[PDB]
RNA sequence: UUCUCAAACUUUAAAUGGGUAAGAAGCCCGGCUCGCUGGUGUGGAGCCGGGCGUGGAAUGCGAGUGCCUAGUGGGCCACUUU
RNA sequence: GCUCAGGGAGGACAGAAACCUCCCGUGGAGCAGAAGGGCAAAAGCUCGCUUGAUCUUGAUUUUCAGUACGAAUACAGACCGU
RNA sequence: GUCUACGGCCAUACCACCCUGAACGCGCCCGAUCUCGUCUGAUCUCGGAAGCUAAGCAGGGUCGGGCCUGGUUAGUACUUGGAUGGGAGACCGCCUGGGAAUACCGGGUGCUGUAGGCU
């Protein structure tokens, strides 16, 4: 038997376009995520000036957009075809969550433009359980207990069983 | 021409010649330094003590 | 490989916060100002009106500071409204408002200021606040304790605050957090407040769903359907309750059933038990080793 | 010539005890202080407002004035030569009640019940604390066994 | 090079370490504190032999260095390179000050760091030599050579412990027999009967 | 696990040491005043009128108080810390 | 309203280091400056509104001679802010 | 027996992992029309009551870490007062009183206040 209150789902789909090319090439990156998500993103202002990379303190490096629920499933759905329904073992984190990276934004029903060009966006999947939203309230918060967590070994047999997507070695 | 800078050597001997006197232990402390909202009211409490003397 | 953050020595160092701060129930910063009295009062009880909104209940208390543990002087819960008229919808702004009115009129009964300080009997949503009469015993003044609830405009806590203010409690407040306050233009409506107080915020959603589809309505309001609550019955269902609170505010307690005395709980394993388990394990480890060879 | 100041040598005095930092217990704020309450001073470093000067830390005075936060407390800081009954406005977190007076009035009230009783009867009970006297002549029962002979251990060096 | 050790013999000043306040101190002449076959097991060097102070005095870092060399030199000429383990159970932390003259005078006097000195109490171990049960009358000689390198009086004690441990030599062999001790490098690991039983299960496997 | 430590490190932590208290200005009854404080003969403080001397640790000693005032303001030595 | 230093583990370009997530994290950061003390739903941090950085007596503390100035704690009378 | 709301002392209450939790509760939870917010109804807020106590929580467990509390270490260390004591000194001994702290070794693991439930 199974307990469907231990059903595994996606809490949020965290997407970012890290360009490090502020002003012209960063404000046009917002058009990609609004096409992909259907909601307005928040810009990623830097922490300090690194000089080898070519960033500056509080300069807009990236732009991020977290999507939840119904829309979040569909955006993660089409990205897996572009990573041909297979992920490396070491893509999966210790704390249940995972992610991967498709190299070009053009593959997600997004047509080319001589000004838009060839962006790179990066997926990260936050795998959740009913009652993972205890530890972020203003009332009585607490750690979820080790019995209730999602492990890397279980986060495989979510993906390996749900999508029937293979997990390649090498 | 340097000198001795400081001492407290003979001072304890001097302090007990007339005694280290504990301060003037008197009844009725003054109402000096009492919060002047409370002291207004206590001054009014004494002002109208005549009012309830035929009761008294 | 990296260092253990929580060493054998981390816990020698580690100071724990207060139990009510650890459990995440009390803000001791918020409590440090609410509860303590000006020390030139010399034991005047500093009354505060507590409102704690649960998932299925709204707990409204009046308490004052004691070193033993702050003593509750009066308390009315939301589950007492089914003896006045509010059968279901216990945890909405309308049922929050009735509980504030319940706590108010109960304390005023338990003192003898019941007939004095009527307050708002015609429920409006004006800024009414209780003003004491010369000769008649002075109005009960207390202060709202929101707890750990964010006080945005139209928090249910201000429902039970408006309940107390309309009962005969002289509480200082502003109508910024009462609903019907627009943040842009910054006026206050009597009517738009009353829509939430009498429960047309709920009744219009009952109409909106019943107009739209009969699958997502029969899910959303099971007990409003089950126990005959229509949007048209809604407004008068609370009006009947508001005079019903002012009929019988005095509380009759529920009698206890006799304690049969079975322990639902595992009592502590004593020393001679705790020491013998490991003595049996040190038998079980050594008796199950010799069999191998 | 020492660096003069107010909090000079209060590294350990106005420090907080180990694993008793953070939030102040709220009982400290809500215990009542009347006038003529004999009160001992102990500067809590967490609340910087209404601290006493370090020369009063540990010294016991009594209250002549109570406001919203502080109590005007008459203490006997001496000086070099004489003693001065002087008046400091210390906020209530830097202050406890003194249990020195609260062992005397308990002994007044107890030696009043032992006064009321044994008055009408003619019976007499001394109320002065007679000091711990030379202990009365007592018999020491040795019960069978001889008392153990102690003799000094010899010198043998450990380390 | 530096003064006679008469000048800085006695524990006069407060303990004055190389810290954030005293910076610009040269390194002690004793870099390495222990030598021999120190990569050895507990069970093969029972006979510990100590040098024990009589006086509350400061022994120099450069006296501890000479005593290290003198004791090492004899043990190799008796037992070979690998038939002993000598320690120095002092560490020269007390910084010694020098009010140098080349015209200044006592006007503005606080000495620069000269060197490091090891402050010693009475009945305190200066050097310790763990060796085999054979060479009982060599550690006595080896340390007696090194007493001349120190100021004041030192006493040589054949300790009742098992090498550089805190457990008696007549009990050490019988405490490992009941798995109360573990051989762990130079020293031993005392297991209390107070850890979790999954540790006890690992011992008796 | 282990050796060795800290005037400007510290969980612990003395000895000697610093306060305060050991009654009639004290305790317990009442009533009365208030413009302070309030759900409230509430909370406070102050006023009159009371009832109670087993003087409520030991030892010693008569205490208190006000003026006027000279000289001095180079000190040095020893015990123990330093 | 949040939680920091630092670390773990993941994720196109991306590496010791750019960004996005989860977890651990008693303060190991930060609080303009020296150092000490103090502090976690804050005293830190990001914002919303702001002029109590205002006017007026006295008392008190610190240095102290128990004088000043500086600094400071408690009040009280106004007028304000949140 | 046990819980909730508000608490008092603030680890005997913490941390880790595991097992069992009747009833009322407390919760996850259900949705986003209003109120209110957000990149996002996760959070905050509001309107609910289909399914689960899986978690949070509660109580128990651990030859558990910690913590508290005794024993020990030890009348040792140190120290008040004393000597025309010792000793080249360093420092030590005695006399007269006080008297610690780890290592090691046991014991314990929240008591409880006002107001309202449930058995």
């Amino acid at each position: 038997k199974e307990n469907p209150m231990r059903e595994l789902r996606i809490r949020k789909l965290c997407l970012n376009i890290c360009v490090g090319e502020s002003g012209d090439r960063l404000t046009r990156a917002a058009k990609v995520l609004e096409q992909l998500t259907g909601q307005t993103p928040v810009f990623s202002k830097a922490r300090y000036t690194v000089r080898s990379f070519g960033i500056r303190r509080n300069e807009k490096i990236a732009v991020h957009c977290t999507v939840r629920g119904a829309k979040a499933e569909e955006i993660l759905e089409k990205g897996l075809k572009v990573r041909e329904y297979e992920l490396r073992k070491n893509n999966f984190s210790d704390t249940g969550n995972f992610g991967f990276g498709i190299q070009e934004h053009i593959d997600l029903g997004i047509k080319y433009d001589p000004s838009i060009g060839i962006y790179g966006l990066d997926f990260y999947v936050v795998l959740g359980r009913p009652g993972f939203s205890i530890a972020d309230k203003k009332r009585r918060t607490g750690c979820i207990g080790a019995k209730h967590r999602i492990s890397k070994e279980e986060a495989m047999r979510w993906f390996q069983q749900k999508y029937d997507g293979i997990i390649l070695p090498g | 021409a340097k000198s001795k800078n400081h001492t407290t050597h003979n001072q304890s001997r001097k302090w007990h010649r007339n005694g280290i006197k504990k301060p003037r232990s008197q009844r009725y402390e003054s109402l000096k330094g009492v919060d002047p909202k409370f002291l207004r009211n206590m001054r009014f409490a004494k002002k109208h003590n005549k009012k309830g003397l035929k009761k008294m | 490989f990296v260092k253990v953050v929580k060493n054998k020595a981390y816990f020698k160092r580690y100071q724990v916060k207060f139990r009510r701060r650890r459990e995440g129930k009390t803000d001791y910063y918020a409590r440090k100002r609410l509860v303590i009295q000006d020390k030139n009062k010399y034991n005047t009880p500093k009354y505060r009106m507590i409102v704690r909104v649960t998932n299925r209940d709204i707990i409204c208390q009046i308490a004052y500071a004691r070193i033993e543990g702050d003593m509750i002087v009066c308390a009315a819960y939301a589950h007492e409204l089914p003896k006045y008229g509010v059968k279901v919808g216990l945890t909405n702004y309308a049922a929050a408002y009735c509980t504030g009115l319940l706590l108010a009129r109960r304390l005023l009964n338990r003192f003898g200021m019941d007939k004095i300080y009527e307050g708002q009997v015609e429920v409006t949503g004006d800024e009414y606040n209780v003003e004491s009469i010369d000769g008649q015993p002075g109005a009960f003044t207390c202060y709202l304790d929101a707890g750990l609830a964010r006080t945005t405009t139209g928090n249910k806590v201000f429902g039970a605050l408006k309940g107390a203010v309309d009962g005969g409690l002289s509480i200082p407040h502003s109508t910024k957090r009462f609903p019907g306050y627009d943040s842009e233009s910054k006026e206050f409506n009597a009517e738009v407040h009353r829509k939430h107080i009498m429960g047309q915020n709920v009744a219009d959603y009952m109409r909106y769903l019943m107009e739209e589809d009969e699958d997502a309505y029969k899910k959303q309001f099971s007990q409003y359907i089950k126990n005959n609550v229509t949007p048209d019955m809604m407004e008068e269902m609370y009006k009947k309750a508001h005079a019903a609170i002012r009929e019988n505010p005095v509380y009759e307690k529920k009698p206890k059933r006799e304690v049969k005395k079975k322990r639902w709980n595992r009592p502590k394993m004593s020393l001679a038990q705790k020491k013998d388990r490991v003595a049996q394990k040190k038998a079980s480890f050594l008796r199950a080793q010799e069999r191998a060879a | 010539t020492n660096t003069k100041g107010k909090r000079r040598g209060t590294r350990y005095m106005f420090s907080r005890p180990f694993r008793k930092h953070g939030v102040v217990p709220l009982a400290t704020y809500m215990r009542i202080y009347k006038k003529g309450d004999i009160v001992d001073i102990k500067g809590m470093g967490t609340v910087q407002k209404g601290m006493p000067h370090k020369c009063y830390h540990g010294k016991t005075g009594r209250v002549y004035n109570v406001t919203q936060h502080a109590v005007g407390i008459v203490v006997n800081k001496q000086v070099k030569g004489k003693i001065l009954a002087k008046r400091i406005n210390v906020r209530i977190e830097h202050i406890k009640h003194s249990k020195s007076r609260d062992s005397f009035l308990k002994r007044v009230k107890e030696n009043d019940q032992k006064k009321k009783e044994a008055k009408e009867k003619g019976t007499w009970v001394q109320l002065k604390r007679q000091p711990a006297p030379p202990r009365e002549a007592h018999f020491v029962r040795t019960n069978g066994k001889e008392p153990e002979l102690l003799e000094p251990i010899p010198y043998e060096f450990m380390a | 090079g530096r003064r006679p050790a008469r000048c800085y013999r006695y524990c006069k000043n407060k303990p004055y370490p190389k810290s954030r306040f005293c910076r610009g101190v040269p390194d002690a002449k004793i870099r390495i504190f222990d030598l021999g076959r120190k990569k050895a097991k507990v069970d093969e060097f029972p006979l510990c032999g100590h040098m024990v102070s009589d006086e509350y005095e400061q022994l120099s870092s450069e006296a501890l260095e000479a005593a290290r060399i003198c004791a090492n030199k004899y043990m190799v000429k008796s037992c070979g390179k690998d038939g002993f383990h000598i320690r120095v159970r002092l560490h020269p932390f007390h910084v010694i000050r020098i009010n140098k003259m080349l015209q200044t005078g006592m006007r503005g006097a606080f000495g620069k760091p000269q060197g490091t000195v090891a402050r010693v109490h009475i009945g305190q171990v200066i050097m310790s030599i763990r060796t085999k049960l054979q060479n009982k009358e060599h550690v006595v000689e080896a340390l007696r050579r090194a007493k001349f390198k120190f100021p004041g009086r030192q006493k040589i004690h054949i300790s009742k412990k098992w090498g550089f441990t805190k457990f008696n030599a007549d009990e050490f062999e019988d405490m490992v027999a009941e798995k109360r001790l573990i051989p762990d490098g130079c020293g031993v690991k005392y297991i209390p009967n107070r850890g979790p039983l999954d540790k006890w299960r690992a011992l008796h496997s």
